[PDB]
């Protein structure tokens, strides 16, 4: 991922009053993934054929 | 193409009939070995009728 000039200038503080970035700003990248799975039910119980 | 890493097909997940059929809250057994501290014997009961 490539960052942005707005973020690199907001990382340093010094903004005027009610600007939101009056203090140094921190950022954290998060990644979420959605996948597929199979559930098997037999003899009154469940199991994971692939886990 | 390039070499692909082997995908271990570990499944297991047989689970376990941990949940009893309804609650199966019944495992009945009785004290057998005459408790402990078997205490005294006949303790000479006898009779008190004035012969």
């Amino acid at each position: 991922v490539t960052m942005s000039p707005e973020s690199v200038v907001a990382a340093a503080g010094g903004g005027n009053n009610n600007s939101g970035y009056n203090e140094p700003q921190r950022f954290a990248l998060v990644v979420i993934a959605v996948n597929h799975n199979v559930i098997r039910i037999m003899n009154g119980s469940m199991g994971f054929p692939i886990l | 193409n390039k070499t692909i890493s082997v995908t271990l097909g570990l499944r297991h997940w047989k689970t376990v009939s941990a949940a009893p059929p309804e609650k199966m809250s019944k495992s009945g057994v009785c004290k057998i070995a005459t408790n402990v501290y078997n205490r005294d014997g006949g303790a000479n009961p006898f009779l008190v009728k004035y012969e």
